[PDB]
């Protein structure tokens, strides 16, 4: 019961923060004593940067171990293939996952931010929703901003990119806000960071609790 | 000062050295190949330079040092220079993405995907100088 | 070889009054796969409908849909499913029962996207159905007082809210002909806790 | 005609028979137990009936034939009858979950989850009659 998953960089880290990373997550349902050992390699044969390892015991007796490798901004965008080798002790052969930039057509996202009306027995709080659609590839970064500062990632919840009736993708983001927040400044921004978004890989729409 | 000195395996033309690579390589792997050779992917800036390249260009297609950082939308040579001279083939530059640049057998330029594998690539470096007599 | 046992649709249960439970087994050789049904009480089960489908990737998908009792389901009966195969070494057993715990009627909010350049003859209608418990909900869209086909829309899986409830988001792309006919689209949510008659609904308009 | 005849294992009271079942059972499994015994879960309609049931009630708690079709909000006895007599414990019927009815040791009624397992349940059936002399 050993599955491995290899993630691409987030568009926020790649284009804005300019410091992309890739994570290799290995979910182990029978934790036997020893070491899992996540090794990294590039398809070119060039050397890899130092990765950060983290092992976590879950609330159901399963070991979750991740290795985060920092990649090159220009190396990722230009098409380098990064690989991950997982040498598990309860497996005769090695687990190998690879990650590279999704090469194909582009479509910039369409941002739409909405605010829910006052529901009986919910005066001091409102829900702000956002529909980010018709984009390709599926890799997108959804952020919420208030007072020109980025709200913590835990405050909101974005859905996984699903396909539209056409060729693009879509995500929905939910953000519950307090009365104190909208009374301070009644303007909340939904930021989408995406490969195709022109200019500077960012699209944004502002919303108001009661315009 | 006369600039025409090149290292072994490199062909001269004006003030630059040229290496005509062979082997199946992606655009970025073609980029890494030139860095190992203490050069960089070819940057075409004159119709005289292109005329020379076309004569030594592989019929299959060659990778050239032109692409974009995405956070641009405009093509920029590996050395950092902008596009002054252009030998784009009819209907190019496209947007069937919305890319990396490759040179045809004819010498003409066309957009290609970053992951496409070509059997050739052209490298370039500044030619060294002979001091005056 | 994986198996999944679904609870009845709150629409089939509370509105249609004819609930069913589906056992799905994703896999092949001699597919003499047996899907057996049983109740925890030991009482007899109604006749189930079997359907086997070959997928676009050489995988066999076999389902068995068992019709259950309206009062038997709501009162707390446990329905089980046994999956046996000649390649599989040990029987697969899945069980289903009514999620017994607190209730909270959903809050329905339907929105309409404004006109985007190069998208004149079409608009997207979105719906946020939140703060409900249990997670079992039915999301429907209506036009001309009639229910639009299920394929026309896409509802997200119920995710947990910052509090104790759940939430779903539904997307429905509409044509100019539809809103020009009647510019009123209803978003219906069918839920155990929705009072009265287990239904909550909100209408939306492309350009009020 | 005098109605006081009961089948074996059943205790009499007025015009009805009562079976004081024992064993760990859910509300619906207790319901099925009575149907197999050609009866139905107990339907309390008088303070005299409750007084009798309390005397023979299990201290742990017993299942009674009271619940709601969800599309109710209103509790209804298994025979179809509505609630006239009520012996609700303080703070009952709840809206804690916002359910099924169980009888305490004291005889008092309280809401419980449908999937909760209790060691007792009370059944009832119409008592048979002795023909006149």
């Amino acid at each position: 019961g050993v599955s491995a998953y290899l993630s691409r960089p987030s568009p926020f880290d790649l284009f804005i923060r300019k410091s992309p990373t890739i994570t290799c997550l290995v979910v182990d349902l029978a934790p036997s004593k020893g070491t899992v050992q996540l090794t990294w390699s590039r398809a070119s044969g060039k050397p890899v940067q130092h990765s950060t390892r983290k092992e976590e015991k879950q609330r159901n007796g399963t070991l979750t171990v991740t290795s985060t490798l920092p990649v090159g901004t220009r190396d990722w965008i230009e098409g380098e293939t990064y690989q991950c080798r997982v040498t598990h002790p309860h497996l005769p052969r090695a687990l190998m996952r690879s990650t590279t930039k999704t090469s194909g057509p582009r479509a910039a996202p369409e941002v739409y931010a909405f605010a829910t009306p006052e529901w009986p027995g919910s005066r001091d709080k409102r829900t702000l929703a956002c529909l980010i659609q018709n984009f390709m590839p599926e890799d997108i970064s959804v952020q919420w901003l208030h007072n020109e500062v980025q709200l913590p990632d835990a405050r909101h919840s974005t859905t996984q990119p699903r396909k539209t009736k056409g060729s693009g993708f879509f995500v929905f983001s939910r953000l519950e806000v307090t009365r104190a927040e909208w009374e301070q400044k009644d303007e909340f921004i939904c930021r989408a960071v995406h490969e195709a978004a022109s200019p500077s890989q960012t699209v944004q729409r502002a919303v108001s609790v009661n315009p | 000062f006369v600039c025409n000195t090149c290292p072994e395996k490199w062909i001269n033309f004006q003030r630059k050295c040229y290496y005509f690579g062979k082997g199946t390589k992606q655009w970025v792997h073609a980029r890494y190949a030139c860095d190992d050779m203490e050069g960089q992917l070819v940057s075409i800036h004159s119709p005289e330079e292109q005329d020379f390249l076309t004569k030594h260009a592989s019929h299959t297609g060659s990778w050239i040092g032109l692409r974009n950082l995405d956070l641009k939308g405009e093509f920029i040579w590996v050395d950092g220079s902008h596009v002054d001279y252009s030998n784009w083939a009819p209907g190019e530059p496209t947007s069937r993405s919305q890319d990396c640049v490759m040179m045809r057998g004819s010498g003409r330029w066309n957009d290609a995907f970053c992951d496409r594998k070509l059997g050739a690539w052209v490298c370039d470096r500044l030619a060294t100088c002979t001091p005056p007599a």
